[PDB]
């Protein structure tokens, strides 16, 4: 009894369905991120030994700024730094919160998770990917003009490959979303399957898989942020 | 069914993300960039001060 | 319950691994960065004091 | 017999094909990218930092196909299209 | 027996084959192109930028096939040709 | 069983095989050609344009095969041979 | 059931296999030969005229293998042996 | 004819496909990564440790896919979705 | 129904598999051998002739397998063993 | 049509796929690792001693993938899941 | 429906798989060995006579496997184990 | 239909898959190992004597898997598990 899907806390509003579990997980991740941000704002110091949170935040900022400088000058695209930092920290926290021991028995032999990684929901990945898509297309329009930008994206580096380029433009958002989704969704299955073992055997495969899933989530967050940065760089040029 | 079908959840998630972005855009990245710039300026000032101390000592010895 | 017990034991193993073989190196890196920043601030302090001493010497001579 | 039985058998076989192809592609592409990374590090062992960015770009591009296939296999097997 | 069931099972198997092949091709081609990019960056760190233009000319093509297949797979399963 | 349904299922499976093989070939061939192009550009930047004439020949020969498969896929799927 | 339906489904599956294999072989072989050609031309411009001679020979042995398969698919799908 | 029999046969075939694809991908990717590791150790013996960090990453990225496939294969055979 | 129908469908599927494998092997082997030949001619323009004697051998061997498969496919398709 | 017969046929096909994939992966990965080892020993005769360390790791990571498949194959055909 | 018909169709498909795998393996292995031979002869022309000894070994092994498969294919299609 | 007929057809298809995968793996791995051996001998002719110890190991592993597959093929075909 895998019980794939089956969102809990589903409710209705404005003639639309909302998956309460995904909203709750996203809210918890946002609360954690905002708490870290305000703890930094309280303990940020340029004339003293940096605290752990300041070190972490400045490490992320330095990494993302280095990526931007490598791809497109920070002068051209300043906003990409906050956007990429937000994306990375959000995805990383959302994925790493899944390591906590919040899985139990559903009273029917099926595993139930109090907190599921929100990236396991198509809506979360779709929101992130579509926001990045619109943001970098708007940046391209700003840099190239409303008429110039579509011409440049259709033409690409080589003009006569205009069809392929078009597909590539549609390939960017989907690949940003599904990839993430997939690598998280699969994980959600794994734990559930591991929950079918007896308690005296479930611990070892569960421990191994979750220990590796920490690194997997870190890698996925980094990849999402880096791909967003280089998509912005491609959109904004010439 | 079809858990893969996009839902209204999408909009909700977006809003939350936007809020986080704002918090990052205003109270995380600008202060951190300012801290990094101040640290780099401090290092450059230290190097310049060392060089200026050296040259001033040399000039005092010479003149 | 059984699922909860198994996953709790798994989380205990995960925490043991992280504390034993992940926390030490990352804390070492954090301490190294803190020491680097502290040393930079100090070096700035002694550089300023050295420049003050050099200015005093120049004024004297 | 039950039409849904045949549809489900076909969906399971199709999902198996999807996942097998995705696994082959992911494994071979990740191996090739890791070979590039390891060879580059061996050539000049202090280039580790600057190679991880292109390596992870390659890894992301390779895993894109794998995890898109995983998502579509999940669609096939859990919400089968055209299932009567 | 419902003929639509046979047609739908065949369509699911065909879409599974399409995605398996697309995944294999995309993964291996992207891995190969990324291997080239990583080696070039390792040997010439200054090339970080100038190697993206050919790389993404390659990846694009490699992705194209995959996603083209994706479209047809959808057409196979969501609007099955020949399905009475 | 309607014979047309069996023929349609077979045609769909065959078209899926055609597209899978075409996608594998196109992806891997384009990846290899792009590896060659990226390596050539990395070794010497001035050759970029000079290398587009052969590279696009290779991609011309690879993609062509894919296209042919696609065409016949249509024949298999939209106007099925032998569909009584 | 009609024997012709089963025979036609089998013939379509066989033709799909034929073209899938042919496309895989043609694409990968053309990619490898083009990689050789691109690397050679990158090494020195003067070789471009000469290197195109062996290259075609390679493409002659590769593409030929494809087209033979293509021909046979026609035999499978248009004049099915043992169609009864 | 029990529909569960057909569903179980399809699930077994799909799980076999998943495991075969995972085995191919894992084996070839691990072989390629190990080839890079062996070549690096032969070229630069003192970089052995430095070369183990990327290698175990590649394996981690490769092996993981395998095990993911493995998990889903179990899901096919022990928790067959769509079982009636 | 007619035993010959099932036997002929199986024979066509088997012949399709045989030609798919033969085409894959022939294409990839010929591409690899031609890559070796092209690289050799590029590096050593004066080796043009000397590299045909080995290359042909390789091509011969590769082609051998392909054509052998072709023969057996005819045996599979035109004179099906075990037909009854 | 005994349900056990269909389930056993599906299990045998799945086990055959598992072993085919495992054999392909093991053979190709071992060949690549051995290529690395042979080249390293050829260029550095004295390196043999150390080169057996990474090699045995690579083979260990490849053969393992093989011998896991074996086990599950032994599970498919000797204790078939879902059998009744 | 004669059970011999089903058994013969299964045997034909199995023999087709055997020959397809053998053809792929033989073609690719012979191509790789010939690539090595051509590269070595280009590098060291006087080594030709010396390089044919290892080459004939490699091909030998490759060919061996192919031929073994062929033998078993003859067993599958001509004297099918399990006819009744 | 006779249950043993379906079981035997499935067993034959599974054995064909086993041998196809084993043949592909054996051929390609042997080709790669022989490529390494030939390249090593060409680079240093006198190294031949010491290059056979690793080569025989490589092939020794590769062939192992293949032969193991062969054994199980017999088990599938000559003593079919689950045969009624
Ligand atoms: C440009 O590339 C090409 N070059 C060729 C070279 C030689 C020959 Br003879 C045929 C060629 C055919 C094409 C494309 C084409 C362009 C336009 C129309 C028809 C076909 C292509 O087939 C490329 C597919 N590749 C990348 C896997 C394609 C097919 C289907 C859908 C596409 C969607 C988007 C882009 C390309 C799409």
């Amino acid at each position: 009894a895998i019980h794939v899907g089956h969102h809990t806390l589903v409710f209705e509003l404005f003639g639309m369905t909302f998956n309460g579990d995904t909203i709750l997980a996203t809210a918890v991740t946002a609360v954690i991120v905002i708490a870290l941000a305000f703890y930094l704002r309280a303990k940020v110091t340029s004339t003293g030994v940096p605290s752990g949170v300041q070190l972490f935040w400045e490490a992320l900022t330095i990494q993302m700024r280095q990526q931007i400088e490598g791809s497109i000058g920070m002068k051209i695209a300043p906003f990409v730094l906050p956007l990429s930092v937000t994306i990375f920290v959000f995805i990383l926290i959302s994925n790493w919160l899944a390591v906590l021991p919040l899985q139990y028995g559903g009273a029917d032999g099926a595993a139930a998770e109090l907190y599921k990684a929100p990236a396991s929901d198509i809506n979360f990945v779709l929101a992130l990917a579509l926001f990045v898509f619109v943001c970098y297309h708007a940046a391209g329009i700003w840099r190239r003009g409303i008429v110039g930008h579509p011409i440049k994206v259709v033409k690409g580096h080589v003009a006569f490959l205009a069809p392929i380029n078009i597909v590539e433009e549609l390939a960017k958002p989907i690949s940003l979303a599904l990839r993430l989704f997939g690598n998280i969704f699969a994980g959600g299955i794994l734990v559930a399957l591991i929950a079918m073992f007896p308690w005296y055997i479930q611990w070892f495969p569960n421990a191994v898989w979750k220990t590796f899933d920490l690194f997997v989530g870190l890698i996925q967050a980094f990849i999402f942020s880096l791909l967003t940065i280089l998509y912005f760089s491609q959109s904004m040029e010439l | 069914s079809n858990f893969l079908i996009p839902n209204g959840t999408f909009f909700a998630v977006l809003i939350i993300f936007l809020i986080v972005l704002g918090v990052i855009s205003k109270w995380v990245v600008p202060p951190i960039s300012k801290v990094l710039a101040e640290r780099e300026a401090m290092l450059a000032k230290t190097a310049a001060d060392n060089r200026k101390s050296a040259e001033q000592v040399a000039a005092a010895q010479a003149d | 319950m059984s699922i909860f017990i198994g996953q709790l034991i798994g989380f205990a193993v995960i925490a043991f691994i992280i504390v034993k073989w992940v926390v030490p190196p990352v804390r070492t890196l954090m301490r190294n960065q803190q020491e680097a920043v502290r040393a930079a601030l100090a070096e700035s302090a002694e550089a300023a004091k050295k420049l003050a001493d050099a200015d005093a010497m120049h004024a004297k001579a | 017999l039950d039409p849904n039985a045949i549809i489900t058998a076909g969906a399971l076989i199709g999902g198996g094909l999807i996942m097998g192809g995705g696994a082959i592609g992911a494994g071979i592409g990740d191996g090739i990218a890791g070979n590039a990374l390891i060879s580059g590090i061996a050539r000049q062992p202090e280039a580790q930092g600057r190679l991880f960015t292109p390596f992870f770009i390659t890894v992301g591009l390779v895993e894109a196909a794998y995890f898109i296939n995983l998502a579509f296999m999940a669609l096939f097997v859990f919400a089968t299209p055209g299932l009567q």
